[PDB]
């Protein structure tokens, strides 16, 4: 309508949850094991054939180098080691869920080790490298960023760490979200009982639908798929007469050996390229989705983030990292706007032959008299000269109503 | 089973065989293979090297160490975590420092510092 | 073809064009509140003061001006379709694709 | 200049246009059809070089799906469908053609 | 060989296709369901709507 406005009443703290991989599988080929293993006649002709185990080699290697470079760029934005003061009091805000829990033997808060517990993640040539940073050392990192946002806000990040109490903390991020301070420090106990039930329910909800974590799974699965499908295509024939290179030498002629030896070469080189391809583009893939963590972890953990959607889902108040295998798990704490209630609203209130604005807020109207409220919530405060500002004349403005400003 | 001679796994590779004149099922272990690398600093600071030999236990191989990685030979071990130099495997790095040598250590992530909440 | 079958998308064009229908009415009738939680109505030139505000300009500017601003809001909104029209090579990425 | 500046004394709305793909087309390839047609004797042949046809599918399906997915990130936004009113009335301001 | 080759262009066409509705995902939750501060993003000008 031309008059009507919704105003929120109340809020909810609503903790969300986004999953993203990071890093993936790092693989060796020993490219003269896999397709000839011990056997020098294959071994002759491969060395005939030309660079090709060189490249793929190169590009395993590139991809491993790859993998460790997204976890340190995820990980390692924080310069120092922060710890969370000895007296966990925060205000009554309870983090005991999504910090490091030291009965557990891993170090691990109770988040991270549902995490672990949820996703789990031959021998032809194929190995597997384990990471530089130990599962252990994410876990340090991410208790380092949780103790720097929860001891300094977003000060860390940005240089020093400052100290600051947690409730002026929230309250400057609900500065930032466009609502006072006082409708935090007057509701403090509610807004932390909130963010408790909603800690309390990230559990259940990762707990209850392992589709969630699926994404992790899926690369831990393409993985092994991959790496399965390669060694099958040791089994298949590639057009010679038998798989096994030792049958086809006894019971050939060398020189008829010679081509079917070949057509192994060919098919068993060719399926290594083809593996060697697809986790390029699976590398690419995967860089793109650490990228974009590094960039929510600078965004959503070490700042406060204006971007609409980018941090959860509603106003973004914070968000806190957690470690998962290969992955990167960020808990989102955001605003929403609860218990609209309808208004008149007008543009200007026109009093002395002046029209006047507010300086922060609209005009609202309860059917009787006219007040100034906050966008995102409803304070009512009475129309006076220090949150209106006159600029201009009564004539102009469409809309305009009629009422005293007091000063 | 009686009839049954071999045992093959989920990747079609033969895991286990009957002996014929004895029944006694054996299990076959692929023999151990492993990448090598060589941890050095650059030719113009030293000749010296270190090798790893990458998933292989240090029996199948002048200072041994067994990290995660494999086997580390002509790195000597130091208590005292520095700042990543050469990444060698799950949280083990090399470096060459001072008589004069490869040392292997555990990386350290940062220092520690504890803010006064 | 040979083996070579085209799968249907599972959102029709219709389909496409309800979702959009939809983000148009929510952002004229309810501003950027339906992206964040519940829809909230507020009056458009209101919305449109809020966002002059965004980019530093203050709403008198608005208030004062806001039958010239409908008017260059409208004459875009009809140069676009011109601007469309005439030219195919503005859409060619998507022919590209194809 | 160390003592000069400039300030604005009128302003434009302008609208311009920004296209984006979004989906491409979903293809499924028949590995059989395609490469042996309806011969028995090229399909025993062809069972000899393993599982690339199986990969391929996967590959394919794979991609189908994205674009599936591709099209429900990008318009799925809003979980309400909302409707503008009848009256037409926005402050001025004409939407008809969006 | 035919195959393998349509299989893997089609891939990358995949993945930069896959980076442009990523873009336009983006941009709609900023572009139009809010209001952007960022330069250049959402048209050329200051961002209203
Ligand atoms: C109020 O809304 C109605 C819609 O039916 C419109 O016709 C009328 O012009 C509006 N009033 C003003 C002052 O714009
Ligand atoms: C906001 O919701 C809470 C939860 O039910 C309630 O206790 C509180 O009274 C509400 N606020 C107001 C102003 O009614
Ligand atoms: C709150 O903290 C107590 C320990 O002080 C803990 O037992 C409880 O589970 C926490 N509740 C949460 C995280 O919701
Ligand atoms: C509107 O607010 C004023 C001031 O709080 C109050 O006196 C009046 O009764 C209210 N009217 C209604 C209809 O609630
Ligand atoms: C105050 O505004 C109302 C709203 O239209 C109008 O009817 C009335 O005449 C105005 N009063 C004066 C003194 O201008
Ligand atoms: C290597 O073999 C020794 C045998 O005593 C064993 O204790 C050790 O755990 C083995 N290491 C690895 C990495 O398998
Ligand atoms: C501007 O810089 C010039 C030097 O080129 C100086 O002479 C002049 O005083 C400066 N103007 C002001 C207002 O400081
Ligand atoms: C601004 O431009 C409009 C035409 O677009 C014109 O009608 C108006 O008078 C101009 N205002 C100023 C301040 O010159
Ligand atoms: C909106 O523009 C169209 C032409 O594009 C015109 O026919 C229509 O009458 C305009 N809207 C109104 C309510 O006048």
């Amino acid at each position: 309508s031309n008059n009507s406005i919704a105003i929120p009443t109340n809020f909810t703290i609503s903790v969300t949850t986004e999953i993203l991989p990071v890093s993936m599988t790092k693989t060796s080929v020993d490219c003269t094991m896999y397709i000839c293993g011990d056997s020098t006649e294959c071994s002759n002709l491969l060395l005939q054939y030309g660079s090709f185990c060189t490249q793929l080699k190169r590009a395993l290697t590139g991809i491993a180098v790859e993998q460790d470079k997204n976890t340190q760029e995820v990980f390692a934005q924080v310069k120092q080691i922060y710890k969370t003061p000895p007296i966990k009091y925060f205000g009554g805000f309870n983090f005991s869920q999504i910090l490091p829990d030291p009965s557990k033997p891993s170090k691990r808060s109770p988040i991270e080790d549902l995490l672990f517990n949820k996703v789990t993640l031959k021998f032809n040539g194929l190995t597997v490298l384990p990471p530089l940073l130990t599962d252990e050392m994410i876990a340090q990192y991410t208790s380092a960023l949780l103790a720097g946002t929860i001891t300094s806000g977003w000060t860390f990040g940005a240089g020093p760490a400052l100290q600051i109490p947690f409730p002026m903390q929230m309250a400057y991020r609900f500065n930032g979200i466009g609502v006072t301070q006082n409708v935090l420090y007057e509701n403090q106990k509610l807004i932390a009982n909130q963010f408790n039930s909603a800690i309390g329910k990230i559990q259940d909800s990762l707990s209850s639908t392992p589709s969630a974590l699926g994404k992790l799974q899926d690369v831990v699965n393409h993985n092994a798929q991959a790496l399965n499908t390669l060694v099958k295509q040791l089994s298949s024939k590639f057009g010679a007469i038998s798989s096994v290179l030792n049958d086809i030498l006894s019971r050939l002629d060398p020189p008829e050996a010679e081509v079917q030896i070949d057509r192994l070469i060919t098919g068993r080189l060719q399926s290594l390229q083809t593996y060697v391809t697809q986790q390029l583009i699976r590398a690419a893939e995967i860089r793109a989705s650490a990228n974009l963590a590094a960039t929510k972890m600078s965004e959503c953990v070490l700042g406060q983030s204006k971007r609409v959607d980018f941090c959860g889902k509603g106003y973004h108040l914070m968000s806190f990292p957690q470690s998962a295998p290969h992955g990167v798990v960020f808990l989102h704490v955001t605003y929403v706007p609860a218990q609209e209630k309808n208004f008149t609203t007008a543009p200007a209130i026109c009093h002395d032959g002046k029209a006047h604005f507010p300086r922060e807020g609209v005009f609202v109207s309860n059917g009787t008299h006219w007040f100034v409220t906050q966008r995102n919530f409803y304070e009512p405060q009475i129309i006076t000269t220090d949150n209106t500002f006159v600029s201009g004349n009564c004539d102009v403005v469409i809309g305009i109503v009629n009422n005293t400003v007091y000063d | 089973l009686p009839f049954q001679q071999f045992g093959r796994d989920i990747a079609d590779t033969t895991d286990a065989v009957r002996d014929p004149q004895t029944l006694e099922i054996l299990d076959i272990t692929p023999c151990s293979f492993g990448g090598v690398s060589v941890i050095t600093p650059g030719t113009n600071t030293s000749n010296q090297v270190a090798v790893l030999y990458q998933g292989v236990n240090c029996t199948e191989v002048s200072n041994v160490f067994q990290t995660r990685a494999g086997c580390l030979i002509g790195a000597e071990y130091v208590n005292n975590s520095y700042e990543c130099d050469i990444p060698i495997g799950a949280g083990i790095c090399a470096s060459y420092q001072t008589s004069q040598s490869i040392i292997a250590y555990t990386m350290s992530l940062g220092a520690e510092n504890s803010v006064a909440y």
